[PDB]
């Protein structure tokens, strides 16, 4: 009660530099790494799942999100702005897409949607941006597979590989010698877990990591059967199971 | 009730009745059915008494405030429009009026504008309001010239009322007369149409199936 | 920095005590009572000789029995003259009759100190005292002839005589000395010329000083200057005498 | 009922409007002109409830008007009549619907073409050769669809409503104590001095 | 130097309100004026302060009912606010319940207002001192409003420039004030008494004296001019 | 009083192979008199086609509408809209004045650029969604409609044989309807092209 | 809901956000208008900054508000638009009100009390503009010339400058304006325009824009060439000395 | 209270200049820079992207250059993200004016609006001005071509040709040396690929760092086209100039 603040928070230096922009985008690099990539047939993105104390529970640690059956989000920076971040995604998923055409939006348009919040707190009285980016990937039927990065900006970008956080220069450095435009889902998955070994300075086992993958529609996990025209979600989120198997490598 | 204004060469003659009926109770043979909105500007009253009386008062306000601002007289085609205005922001919630805004500036001329409940505004020469209206029309229109004298034209307003008085049940009491020139309106008596009416009989020769 | 309503340690509003400097800074007006009349004069004070004197208007009337006088940031007084003009005008559509000089006066005034930045109660909207000081002649018939002083302190001061502007002191002491009780309304022309000559930067002339008076009789008339000329010169010749 | 009549011919359009205005049971006024200029090339005739039409009409003149100032452009006839369409669309959902029917006639001094266009209270705008609102339809339609041709003059076209006029005054029950009639075309807007 | 004076919203490290403190220091400017009461009457008499010889006197009495009123001391047009609110809690009263309102309760009404002036950002308290007499269903009454919200009924008391001098003297005469019932005439000349031991320096003319009575057989009466003659 | 009914009008829409049609009459009357023939009752935004019969106003108001709204969807998802999306488009604006309606009853036809597939549906004046493979009527002169398609009517019809079809349904339905006439419009749509002919029929 | 007050005094009795927006006005390019016996000319300077400037589709810098009157500025552009929007539609109402177009003075006076009000109200700044307003009143032929300020004041001018140098310009003028001889014709007043907008400029024929005003909306922009053989003129008139 | 962390973003600076937008103009200054060149039978927009990886993905990419209407395309030198908000609400009005007399919007009247709202920020509502300059690229029936400027005071301006963001000092000389009115749109497109050759703050102008944009009237007299060029369209006009 009583909201004073309705004049913006972050303004132009005379410089031209957004100040708030900046040191919100520093908050990031500081931020756990996680990673991005574009095979042909699927997107991987990855995370460390870095347990504070380990009477803290790995699972109740969920960085990688279903945010629309065909789309996953993964961060760096702080934990809390994405979680919420991540539930007013959902939200306009259904709101200013499912609810209008009946389908859900593909994957650019919720990434720009995304954005749109984290530029209105860039602007808008009272408030700092957010101190996250996101890396999205998706799968809509016209666009096929991509993935997009989101900074507190507002600005967001598509990319065959990338990273953020802490070890982003060094993983975006070895993802650009490791990407060609002929991987199967599986080969970029191993790149990814490679990655992200390099970032992951201790434990490295399918406990402290998380991964997800946007790849072939899971008719397993729609939960109905009748209506074919109707497959699975393409997201996936891999199990401790999943890839502990195939640190073998 | 009958109310009428005409310009001629003189100005404005505006002429009313004076009878307030409730039902077959006439309430008052004494009611002024011309608004004086100021010294330049006549209302006549037609419909609702408290709704013409009223924001015809709320008119003269208005054109004050606006003398005062534009340091001229205000015209009555813009004073008419105030009161047409408003009353159409009320169209539906039941407001009834039918009056005539009469005034005479030198950009215009001796002018009237009918302004009713409806929202409607029209410029004209002749005008009649109310139940009598039918029969002052009549005498209105069959000695309306516009080289008509002063005294003449006071005259036929006059009688023109007297003509609705006799006739209509909901009209009568006396009359009351006006001329409106530019330097402003003079009023010109209230006349009992008990006495008018055997004088003109006597006088005119006119009314002859009444025995006197 | 501080609240826009805020109290010096001395307990005056700032911005209230900030705006009459800029009063100061203005045009003069001198307004005097008699028991004839009310005069009220103003400079004019033309930035160019390119600028038409007669577009300054520093006395308006406010009704037929009620004018004004202003000092100050002008532009600051439109929207207190047209309150002031709604309300007298009201007045007489809700009791068909003039409002007293005062109760108008006392309405302006209220509409000062009505000024911050959200003081919970309902709504203070506007973002800074008026800049600019009235002098409200009138006539009622329940006290005569009246002139008042109206400031954006939200206060108001029946004078007898009263100047305001550049140079009130001045003008101020100047009618301390010549004020009587029963002075002439043509006097008080005359006195309101002879100080507006004193204080005025310029050389007084009909093209750069105006008179008005409200007269019972004839309400408020603001002076032509061919009839302000000749009250020039009337003067011209009182003050070349012993 | 009010007659609101309009046809386009070779290079000008034609507006015919009835003058009576009657309150109840008189006839108050017969020398009433039911059109507002909205452009030097556009006209708008418009018949219906007493205090709406005027309103509405003014008010249209008026937001034509500061269009026209704003943009120093004069709007074409095909924009004026939609941006009119969708002013009556609005009202009539809103709490008190204008109830107005309009022509509008104007000449398209981009196109070199008179346009006529009609449209009445509930948003319903058709573009038509001629046109009519209200009752006025029903007695002069099947004159206009035998005489009109596309390619008349303006004197032809004249003729036509003349011939239309006397129909409407000799099978209408109502006296519309005439008509005043109007030409948009190239030049602009001309009222005929004198008709019937 | 000190930083904590900005608003009202804000407490020294002392626990002080300055913003506050500094309206008070207002009212000290505002010329004096005194109120008293016996069991029959209460009276207020106020020194109107001038600008020019060539201008008024500033009212100080204000009426707010039949039976109450008030003397400021201070920033006017906060007395003009705070009597017309005032005025209309006593109309309210009067309208719904055919109640006189309370002096008493009037005082809370006054305080609670003032308080919400002195608690919120944006605001400003109250520049104003005023002392109200009334009579109520329990006899004659004064009491002293301050700007902090501060309310207090008393026999006695006095209020703005050298207020201490009639504030004084009503100390030591209180056995002899409070016991003149039913003579009004010689209330006012004990508040009158009062009021010059507070001038410095300068005669109590007819054009600066107010008094005001309000009483068990009177009603709230403001006299002035030819009326205060009588008094000097 | 019946909205739906002042202005008269119908649409119908029919599936073939690997086609689609889809016709109206031209008429606007109000009520019994005749306004205008040439009122066309059939738009298209990109290939996907939308018939509207009902309230003349409405009928232009949702024209425009669908136009604003389906320029805003190209500029921004970079893609012409499909007729299953338009169709989930148009119920949900239309349920968007559940409470004041417009009065109209939509017909989408079109061909889904990717799949390839003939897709047609219909609408109530507040959004209900009817798809069917075989037909869709609306109008004045539904029920007439509705008769004559049911009989009409053969699966996989190739598109000059389907115009023959659609033509001979329209046409006769609108011969017995007072509403109805004064024209007609068909459209053959085909992934490849579309062709549209107006038809000859009685002007009474 | 921001209503900070920016518009306040400081204690010399000074309101700086309308004083810093006279600033605004005083780098804006110059505007001049002088009243002839019979019309009302405008004098605009073009902004030399860059070329390849598209001349037919950038804003003039005098707009008309009716068909009979005019205004100019001199100061921020963004801001004289926002007035120029508000006044033209105060043109259209008070035509819709009172059936008369507004006069010259009662613009003026409208457009002034816009600026006041910006000028005392939170969350919003004065307007960095000035204006000059010209024309004829309805079925009148005496010419009017009216000047407004940031602060919401306004009043009438034979003839009147604003903007860079308009002080020099204004100097000129009050040695060249016999107010009993004003430019008793359009080329007389056309002429005075150019010679004290001519001398604060500098050759530029392509640097001055004129528009002239007449009684009963005959209101008319010249072109260049216009304006450059009223520069080669008295360029020779002075090069005759 | 909350005043104290108020920056005050619509104040005058004593000189008569506005802090916010000052400032902004700064910001646009390190931003990509754009240029639109208007020829005797089309417009050109080009500009250099700002930030590329070779990771970055081309043809997905959009931040400089976006569709209006259907005749109207911008060029965007600034923050991408203030850019949308404000492209979207333009889109939206392009879209009324067509809804409300069934005509394309004239390309100025869009522009003025997006002016005013721009203008709107530094005047009230306390908030940063957008930290984003426009060109603008269009046609409309009554003045053809058009190409305008528009930046964070709200203030537009119509151009033969014009540059935005960074280096335009650089840019303008360049463009005012080699710019002629009867130039053709294949001349227009060379010339402007030229003057980012000479102005990048990068050794050498490849396809991958560029975005390029072409209003036509094509085959069809009536018509006008938007072309918005692939990164391979891109490529090869880049090896058809003296590049590459
Ligand atoms: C002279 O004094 C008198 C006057 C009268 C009659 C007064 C006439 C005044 C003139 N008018 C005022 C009265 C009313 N009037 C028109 C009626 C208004 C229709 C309202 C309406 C309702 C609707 O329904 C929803 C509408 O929408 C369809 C609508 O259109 C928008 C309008 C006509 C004009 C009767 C008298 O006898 C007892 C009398 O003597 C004492």
């Amino acid at each position: 009660m009583t909201d004073r603040y309705s004049f913006s928070l972050t303004t132009f230096s005379p410089s031209g530099k957004l100040g708030q922009i900046d040191y919100a985008l520093t908050a990031v690099k500081q931020g756990v790494t996680s990673l991005g990539i574009k095979a042909t047939n699927g997107v991987v993105i990855a995370t460390e799942k870095k347990s504070s104390s380990p009477l803290a529970m790995s699972e109740t640690l969920s960085k990688v999100s279903l945010l629309t059956p065909d789309i996953g989000a993964v961060y760096s920076g702080m934990g809390p702005d994405y979680r919420v971040l991540v539930d007013k995604s959902r939200k306009v998923a259904h709101t200013s897409y499912k609810r209008i055409y009946g389908e859900y939006p593909p994957t650019k348009l919720l990434v720009s949607e995304v954005a749109k919040i984290m530029q209105e707190a860039t602007q808008s009285g009272g408030v700092r941006p957010f101190g996250v980016s996101l890396l999205i990937a998706g799968h809509d039927e016209f666009n096929g597979f991509s993935l997009y990065q989101v900074d507190p900006s507002g600005s967001y970008f598509p990319w065959k590989a990338t990273a953020i956080g802490k070890g982003s220069v060094a993983a975006k450095t070895f993802l650009e010698k490791r990407w060609n435009d002929e991987l199967e889902l599986e080969d970029a998955i191993h790149i990814a877990l490679l990655t992200l070994k390099e970032s992951v300075e201790g434990e490295f086992n399918g406990d402290t990591i998380e991964l997800a993958i946007i790849g072939d529609e899971n008719p397993d996990l729609l939960g109905y059967t009748g209506i074919p025209t109707d497959k699975g979600p393409r997201f996936r989120k891999l199990t401790s199971q999943e890839i502990n198997d195939r640190l073998e490598a | 009730t009958t109310t009428l204004a005409f310009r001629f060469q003189g100005g404005i003659i505006v002429a009313v009745d004076s009878r307030a009926t409730a039902g077959n109770w006439v309430a008052s043979q004494t009611v002024k059915r011309v608004i004086e909105i100021n010294p330049f500007l006549l209302g006549t009253m037609a419909g609702g008494a408290a709704d013409c009386q009223f924001w015809e008062t709320w008119l003269g306000s208005q054109c004050r405030l606006h003398e005062l601002r534009e340091k001229e007289r205000i015209s009555v085609a813009a004073a008419s429009k105030i009161l047409s205005n408003l009353v159409y922001q009320y169209k539906g919630a039941g407001l009834s009026m039918g009056t005539m805004i009469c005034g005479y500036t030198r950009k215009e001329g001796p002018t009237i504008y009918y302004v009713d409940s409806d929202g409607t505004r029209l410029k004209g020469d002749i005008f009649c309001v109310g139940s009598g209206q039918t029969f002052a029309y009549g005498v209105l229109d069959s000695n309306y010239k516009w080289d008509l004298s002063v005294e003449d034209a006071l005259y036929l307003g006059k009688r023109s009322i007297l003509a609705a008085a006799h006739r209509d049940a909901y009209s009568g009491g006396s009359v009351n007369l006006y001329h409106v020139t530019e330097d402003g309106w003079i009023y010109h008596g209230n006349h009992d149409v008990g006495e008018l009416f055997w004088k003109v009989k006597e006088e005119e020769g006119s009314f002859n199936n009444v025995i006197g | 920095d501080r609240g826009v309503s805020t109290f010096s340690p001395e307990g005056r509003l700032f911005q209230v005590e900030y705006s009459l400097e800029a009063i100061k800074l203005g045009s003069t007006a001198i307004g005097i009572a008699t028991k004839e009349g009310v005069v009220l004069g103003v400079e004019k004070r033309a930035t160019s000789p390119l600028l038409e004197s007669d577009s300054i208007e520093k006395i308006v009337e406010i009704d037929r029995h009620i004018g004004c006088a202003m000092s100050g940031l002008t532009a600051d007084a439109r929207s207190m003259i047209e309150h002031a003009r709604t309300a007298a005008v009201t007045h007489n559509l809700y009791y068909d009759e003039d409002i007293n000089v005062e109760s108008l006066t006392q309405s302006v005034c209220d509409l000062a100190l009505r000024f911050g930045e959200g003081a919970s109660g309902e709504e203070r909207l506007m973002s800074r005292p008026f800049g600019v000081a009235l002098l409200i002649a009138g006539h009622d018939a329940d006290d005569g002839y009246q002139l008042f002083h109206a400031e954006p302190s939200g206060t108001f001061y029946r004078y007898n005589a009263k100047a305001i502007g550049s140079g009130s002191e001045g003008a101020q002491a100047e009618l301390l000395n010549e004020w009587h009780s029963s002075l002439t309304l043509k006097e008080a022309e005359l006195l309101v010329l002879k100080i507006l000559k004193q204080v005025m930067e310029e050389k007084l002339d009909e093209n750069n000083a105006q008179l008005s008076c409200i007269t019972k009789q004839d309400g408020f008339k603001i002076y032509d200057n061919e009839k302000t000329a000749e009250l020039i010169k009337e003067l011209k010749e009182k003050e070349a005498a012993e | 009922m009010d007659i609101i009549l309009g046809i386009r011919v070779q290079d000008s359009v034609i507006l015919a409007s009835s003058k009576a205005v009657t309150r109840g049971i008189s006839v108050l006024k017969d020398s009433d002109d039911k059109t507002r200029q909205l452009s030097p090339h556009t006209l708008m005739s418009f018949a219906g409830e007493a205090g709406d039409t005027v309103q509405f009409a003014e008010y249209i003149q008026a937001n034509i008007q500061l269009y026209s100032i704003r943009e120093d452009y004069e709007l074409s006839p095909q924009a004026v009549s939609s941006f009119v369409r969708q002013e009556l669309a609005k009202s009539i959902r809103s709490r008190r619907p204008y109830q107005v029917n309009v022509l509008i006639g104007g000449y398209d001094k981009k196109k070199n073409k008179p346009e006529l266009y009609q449209i009445d209270y509930l948003g319903t705008k058709v573009e038509l050769p001629y046109g009519a609102h209200g009752y006025s339809g029903f007695y002069t339609f099947s004159l206009l669809d035998h005489h009109y041709r596309p390619d008349m003059t303006t004197e032809e076209g004249l003729d036509l409503l003349k011939l239309c006029v006397q129909e409407l005054e000799k099978r209408m029950p109502m006296d519309f104590k005439g008509v005043i009639v109007k030409i948009v075309d190239k030049d602009g807007i001309r009222q005929v001095d004198d008709f019937q | 130097r000190n930083n904590y004076d900005g608003d009202t919203v804000t407490f020294s490290p002392t626990g002080r309100l300055f913003q506050v403190e500094y309206a008070l220091e207002a009212i000290k400017q505002g010329s004096v004026t005194v109120g008293l009461r016996s069991n029959t009457h209460a009276v207020l008499v106020a020194l109107k302060r001038n600008a020019d010889e060539l201008s008024s006197y500033q009212k100080k009495i204000i009426k707010c009912d039949e039976h109450m009123g008030l003397s400021l001391a201070g920033l006017a047009p906060d007395a003009r606010v705070l009597s017309n609110y005032l005025r209309q809690q006593c109309n309210y009263s009067s309208l719904v319940f055919n109640r006189k309102l309370a002096v008493e309760r009037a005082g809370h009404l006054l305080c609670d207002k003032a308080q919400k002036n002195t608690q919120s950002y944006g605001g400003r308290p109250y520049g104003v001192g005023l002392l109200i007499i009334g009579y109520d269903k329990s006899g004659a009454h004064l009491l002293e409003f301050q700007p902090s919200g501060n309310v207090t009924e008393l026999y006695g008391t006095a209020i703005g420039a050298r207020s201490q001098g009639a504030k004084t003297y009503l100390e030591r005469t209180l056995d002899t004030f409070i016991k003149i019932d039913g003579n009004p005439d010689e209330l006012i000349k004990a508040g009158v008494e009062a009021i010059s031991q507070s001038l410095r320096d300068e005669s109590l003319t007819v054009d600066n004296l107010s008094i005001a009575i309000v009483g068990k057989d009177t009603p709230f009466t403001i006299y002035d001019g030819e009326a205060v003659a009588k008094y000097i | 009083s019946d909205p739906s009914s002042i202005n008269g009008g119908i649409v119908v829409a029919m599936t073939g192979k690997d086609c689609v049609a889809i016709a109206c009459d031209l008429r606007l009357g109000s009520q019994s008199l005749g306004v205008s023939n040439k009122f066309e009752k059939i738009f298209h935004y990109g290939h996907v086609f939308l018939g509207i019969t009902g309230l003349a106003t409405d009928v232009t108001t949702l024209n425009e509408m669908f136009r604003y709204k389906t320029n805003l969807y190209k500029l921004k998802e970079e893609r012409a809209i499909e007729p299953e999306t338009f169709t989930q488009l148009v119920s949900s604006s239309l349920y968007e004045r559940r409470f004041g309606p417009y009065f109209v009853g939509p017909v989408v036809a079109g061909i889904n650029s990717k799949s390839g597939k003939p897709f047609i549906a219909g609408f109530d004046l507040i959004g209900c969604i009817d798809e069917a493979k075989d037909f869709i009527v609306s109008g004045t002169a539904s029920d007439q409609l509705f008769g004559m398609c049911e009989s009409l009517y053969e699966p996989n019809l190739e598109p000059e044989d389907l115009f023959e079809t659609i033509s001979q349904a329209l046409l006769n339905a609108a011969d017995r309807d007072a509403l109805s006439g004064w024209g007609a419009v068909v459209y053959i749509i085909k992934k490849d092209e579309v062709v549209k002919r107006y038809l000859k029929m009685r002007q009474d | 809901g921001y209503d900070r007050a920016l518009s306040i005094f400081s204690p010399d009795g000074h309101i700086f956000q309308v004083e810093y927006a006279l600033e605004a006005v005083k780098r804006g390019t110059c505007a001049v208008g002088v009243k002839g016996k019979n019309c009302v000319v405008l004098g605009c300077e073009r902004r030399s900054t860059l070329k390849l400037q598209d001349t037919r589709i950038t804003p003039s810098k005098v707009s008309k508000i009716d068909s009979h009157v005019v205004l100019s500025f001199s100061g921020l552009n963004a801001d004289s638009r926002i007035l120029i929007e508000k006044a033209r539609v105060e043109a259209q109402s008070h035509r819709l009100t009172l059936e008369d177009p507004v006069t010259v003075e009662y613009l003026t006076r409208y457009v002034a009390g816009v600026q006041q009000r910006y000028t005392q109200s939170g969350g919003v700044r004065p307007f960095g503009v000035s204006t000059l307003i010209a024309g004829f009143d309805p079925r009148d032929d005496e010419p009017k010339l009216y000047q407004t300020e940031p602060s919401g004041i306004y009043s009438s001018w034979s003839a009147q400058t604003i903007g860079r140098n308009s002080k020099t310009v204004r100097e000129f003028l009050e040695k060249n304006y016999d107010r009993k001889e004003p430019p008793a014709t359009v080329e007389e007043c056309v002429k005075l325009t150019v010679r004290s907008l001519l001398e604060v400029v500098q050759t530029g024929a392509k640097n001055i824009e004129i528009t002239v005003v007449k009684p009963d909306s005959d209101i008319v922009a010249l072109s260049s060439e216009e304006i450059n053989q009223y520069v080669t003129q008295i360029e020779q008139e002075k090069q005759e000395q | 209270g909350s005043r104290r962390y108020d920056s005050r973003t619509t104040i005058f600076s004593p000189e008569g200049r506005l802090y916010q937008v000052e400032y902004a103009l700064e910001s646009i200054s390190h931003a990509g820079t754009a240029i639109g060149i208007m020829a005797s039978d089309g417009i050109v927009l080009a500009a250099e992207r700002k930030v590329t990886s070779t990771l970055l993905e081309q043809d997905t990419s959009t931040e400089k250059l976006y569709k209006l209407n259907d005749k109207i395309a911008v060029a965007v030198a600034g923050l991408t993200a203030d850019a949308e908000i404000l492209i979207n609400t333009a889109r939206i009005h392009a879209q009324n004016y067509l809804k409300t007399y069934n005509e394309d919007i004239p390309v100025e009247i869009l522009v003025r609006r997006l002016s005013d709202i721009k203008q709107g920020y530094t005047q009230h509502g306390g908030l940063r001005p957008f930290g984003v300059s426009f060109i603008y690229a269009g046609y409309d029936d009554r003045y053809g071509y058009q190409l305008y400027t528009s930046n964070p005071s709200g203030n537009y301006t119509g151009w033969k040709a014009i540059s935005v963001g960074a280096n335009t000092s650089a840019a303008q000389t360049l463009l005012q040396m080699d710019y002629k009115d009867d130039m053709k749109v294949d001349d227009a497109i060379e010339l402007a690929l030229k003057t980012l050759s000479k102005t990048t703050d990068s050794s050498a102008l490849t396809y991958d760092r560029l975005e390029f944009a072409t209003i036509r009237k094509g085959a069809n007299d009536g018509e006008v086209y938007q072309k918005i060029f692939k990164p391979q369209e891109i490529k090869d006009i880049l090896v058809k100039t003296g590049i590459t």
